[PDB]
């Protein structure tokens, strides 16, 4: 079906900036298009609809353009509860489609996250499972990769991760990823690493340990 | 004013059938052209559109969950019910309902669509998880190692949401970061709660884990390893 | 599959 791509998917910004917000539909909407705001915790709330109308009660510094196949949404002057995720929604064509949102967040100097692997305690070994965990500790921007290797094999499938919300004092992330598997096959291992790339890192970081080593 | 506000089951098991309830006030699904519709947002995900219904009856849903659902109208009780069935894990998510304008109107005359174009009012929104679990608490284990060190507790396998954790019975906040959980394969949660300390510091750390729904409450101290 | 209005 019908694509709607928005850009930036991430943005960072500081109050009073102006922003603007765009999004691309794969085939014409002509007007049918709607932009909203969602900040954490709640639904998303309508701000322009119609491509261009303002809805009612919204603050003026909001401001919808465009037709067709693009669509702008501008904030022009940045206040504290616009840190949020902007959709826009297509509605000419079935199924009315959702954009992939694009975040704005408190801009902040770029930091390196500081990473840490954890081995599984021997505690969980005996219970048959082990999770190994990476965190990458007070980062900026957001985006971070986490590359899980063992005996240098490319791991895929078997991790899971999670991003605090940005710090209100910081204003960097902070990610915790787990690596997990069986008691046995992570006996069959010794090289356990996690490997870190992130625009403050010059080039990606490892952390590693060998099992059982003591 | 309108106001709408989303109903149903915060749990619901594999194959089973969801029933999610709108029920909303300050316009009629009688009134011309209005139309109710039903998003939903996986955890940390975007927004994605599932159906709408609108007062003339016509029906209308996202091509890739056609199969599953079925959306009606309850036009005296106020209420639009969104019914999927065959869920599984990855319909976690939350779900809500909004209002939709009809044309505007002059003397009962359609003189512009163009307030057509946006789903102006939503509910809060209902979080629905979809596992085959059953209430049970986390084991906790424990995370152990610009000169700053981490450690913490890995809070593993427990049903369902929320668990809370704190630090040396609330006493340290600086550098604590409790993450979100994240619903493994199995159907059970888990999460890391980690906080950074000047490397010397290395003072104790105990943390502080609840799992109301078990009535599991553990404290683990966490040190630096080798003896 | 155009939108109910367009």
């Amino acid at each position: 079906a019908l694509q709607l791509t928005q850009s930036p998917s991430s943005l960072s910004a500081s109050v009073g900036d102006r922003i603007t917000i765009t999004c691309r539909a794969s085939q014409g909407v002509t007007s049918a298009l709607a932009w909203y705001r969602q900040k954490p915790g709640s639904p998303p709330q309508l701000l322009i609809y119609d491509a261009s109308s303002l809805e009612s009660g919204v603050p003026s510094r909001f401001s919808g353009s465009g037709s067709g196949t693009e669509f702008t949404l501008t904030i022009s002057t940045l206040r504290p509860e616009d840190f949020a995720t902007y959709y826009c929604q297509q509605l000419h064509f079935y199924p009315h489609t959702f954009g992939g949102g694009t975040r704005v967040d408190v801009r902040r100097t770029v930091a390196a996250p500081s990473v840490f692997i954890f081995p599984p305690s021997d505690e969980q070994l005996k219970s048959g499972t082990a999770s190994v965990v990476c965190l990458l500790n007070n980062f900026y921007p957001r985006e971070a990769k986490v590359q899980w290797k063992v005996d240098n094999a490319l791991q895929s499938g078997n991790s899971q991760e999670s991003v605090t919300e940005q710090d209100s004092k910081d204003s960097t992330y902070s990610l915790s990823s787990t690596l997990t598997l069986s008691k046995a096959d992570y006996e069959k291992h010794k090289v356990y690493e996690c490997e870190v790339t992130h625009q403050g890192l010059s080039s990606p970081v490892t952390k590693s340990f060998n099992r059982g080593e003591c | 004013r309108i106001t709408l506000k989303e109903s149903g089951p915060p749990l619901v098991k594999p194959t089973q059938t969801l029933t999610l309830t709108c029920s909303f006030s300050g316009f009629s699904l009688s009134d011309f052209g209005v139309g109710v519709g039903w998003i939903r947002q996986p955890p940390g995900k975007a927004l994605e559109w599932l159906a709408i219904i609108y007062s003339d009856d016509d029906k209308r849903y996202s091509p890739s969950l056609n199969t599953r659902l079925t959306i009606t109208k309850d036009t005296s009780k106020n209420q639009v019910v969104l019914v999927m069935t065959r869920v599984s894990p990855v319909d976690t998510a939350t779900y809500f309902c909004a209002h939709r304008r009809g044309p505007t109107t002059l003397f009962g005359v359609p003189i512009a669509r163009g307030p057509v174009n946006a789903m102006d009012v939503w509910g809060q929104g209902i979080t629905v998880t979809i596992s085959s679990t059953s209430t049970k608490g986390p084991s906790v284990f424990p995370l152990a190692p610009g000169g700053t060190a981490a450690l913490g507790c890995l809070v593993k396998d427990y049903f369902p949401e929320p668990v809370t954790v704190s630090w040396n019975s609330g006493a340290l906040t600086s550098g604590v970061h409790t993450f979100p959980a994240v619903l493994q394969s199995s159907g059970l949660y888990s999460l890391s709660s980690v906080v950074t300390v000047p490397s010397s510091s290395l003072q104790t750390y105990t943390c502080n884990v609840n799992h109301k729904p078990s009535n599991t409450k553990v404290d683990k101290r966490v040190e630096p390893k080798s003896c | 599959a155009l939108d109910k209005w367009d």
